[PDB]
């Protein structure tokens, strides 16, 4: 089992920046995408931007590529999303998911992929 | 079937997988090793109700279907029972589009654990291929 643990998040200014952490503990070994989702309000979950943590390589949803960047410390287990240049948009639960099996990078934005959940936290853009 | 080192090293040749992707023949005798000790029957159960079949370990949930698997997407378009068989064929066309996906090997955990980095040319030194 696989714990992920979110900190960072709150308010930010409409063309601010705002980074947001991922740890993950425990049958870590095994982790292949750390990835984050998000749910604005009255809308479904989305897959936001994924990370396979064996090669770096990452994929993101159309809305926010050039904005959110996806990384990690693949030592230590985190990942990170900064998004730059937030909109109106981007107001949502941001959360944290991991899995362990090896899923084809065209299935790794979606949700049913992932085995393993953060706490969600909330980003909203005044 | 248990296949020797050198008879499966030949046979991955025959199939193509030297430089496939850019991995070198050793990268695939030994994903073999670690994966399936050069099993052709081997499989394992997951806790998502998948199983990974064959020499190559491969994936009832992504790759081939067993009509067991909630949520499968069987993208090599192959029963899993044929990547059981004693010839490597179906196991081998499948790794090829695995392997293509966009992450290399690292599809393959016990190629990660045991064979990524290592000298790789060991596993088909003296097979006078
Ligand atoms: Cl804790
Ligand atoms: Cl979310
Ligand atoms: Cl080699
Ligand atoms: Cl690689």
């Amino acid at each position: 089992d696989v714990q992920l643990v979110e900190s960072g998040g709150g308010s930010v200014q409409a063309g601010g920046s705002l980074r947001l952490s991922c740890a993950a503990s425990g049958s870590t070994d095994s982790i292949e995408y750390m990835t984050w989702f998000r749910q604005a309000p009255g809308k479904a979950r989305e897959g936001v931007a994924a990370l396979y943590t064996h090669t770096g390589n990452t994929y993101y949803t159309d809305s926010v590529k050039g904005r959110f960047t996806i990384s990690q410390d693949k030592a230590k287990n985190m990942a990170y999303l900064r998004m730059d240049s937030v909109k109106s948009e981007d107001t949502a639960i941001y959360t944290c998911g991991a899995t362990r099996k090896a899923v084809p990078v065209r299935f790794a934005l979606d949700q049913s992929s992932y085995d393993y959940w953060g706490q969600g936290t909330q980003v909203t853009v005044s | 079937k248990v296949f020797g080192r050198c008879e499966l090293a030949a046979a991955m040749k025959r199939h193509g997988l030297d430089n496939y992707r850019g991995y070198s023949l050793g990268n695939w005798v030994c994903a073999a090793k670690f994966e399936s000790n050069f099993n052709t029957q081997a499989t394992n159960r997951n806790t998502d109700g998948s199983t990974d079949y064959g020499i190559l370990q491969i994936n009832s949930r992504w790759w081939c279907n067993d009509g067991r698997t909630p949520g499968s997407r069987n993208l090599c378009n192959i029963p899993c029972s044929a990547l059981l068989s004693s010839d490597i064929t179906a196991s081998v066309n499948c790794a090829k589009k695995i392997v293509s996906d966009g992450n290399g090997m690292n599809a393959w955990v016990a190629w990660r654990n045991r064979c990524k980095g290592t000298d790789v040319q060991a596993w088909i030194r003296g097979c006078r291929l």
